[PDB]
């Protein structure tokens, strides 16, 4: 998921978004 | 923006500057 | 373990100290 | 919430552990 | 993306976030 | 400037680009 | 709580937060 | 010591309570 | 060098900075 | 002061100790 | 203490290495 | 410049007050 991906690769603050309340 | 690399504490301090007080949900599967 | 006053971005690290691999929720107000 | 437990009063990572998933 | 109130070592650390490698400057009051 | 924009008034990582290179 | 696995300014981080305005001491050997 | 601990292995929060004024 | 006010946790991550591998005491008040 | 081995936003953390709000310039290149 | 040095008061990074080993 | 030499090498304080404004 996001925290593996953005660890081992990259991601985007675009997806981050995804995880807000 | 730029992408990110982002490991450990430092995803949820960029979660916390995208989402603040909304609230976020940190979730390692 | 002191008791102090964890805000914003301190109180999300926090939490990332504490439950790691677990995972939270951050859900204010 | 939380934000009054631990910001606005005091807490300590006990009540911390309350949060996690 | 939340609006929030970002000072200090916080704002250039969100500054960090958003420009990275393309680099910024903070020139404050 | 940034302080006004962003510290005293809030703002978002959108209006953070501006002060990027 | 989880186990900790924590360098340079993380550690110092983790012993603010267990050990606060008590105060502590950083002791590399 | 603990500050190597940390970083090459794992240590607890309560061993770092030992480094409490 | 300038200076500011430095509290807190961001007040050890700069003993940190400035003491290292030195090790440093925080004990206020 | 001890020399410094600072990469991502902890070189920018210390600009901001060393600065402050004189404001600085992160500029990679 | 500290605090009054540097927190309630201003200090630079040279006031800190007071508090180094 | 003082990005990667920070990183990759080590710097000192001294140096980072060239970047203050
Ligand atoms: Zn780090
Ligand atoms: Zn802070």
């Amino acid at each position: 998921g996001i925290v593996e991906q953005c660890c081992t690769s990259i991601c985007s603050l675009y997806q981050l978004e995804n995880y807000c309340n | 923006f730029v992408k990110q690399h982002l490991c450990g504490s430092h995803l949820v301090e960029a979660l916390y500057l995208v989402c603040g007080e909304r609230g976020f949900f940190y979730t390692p599967e």
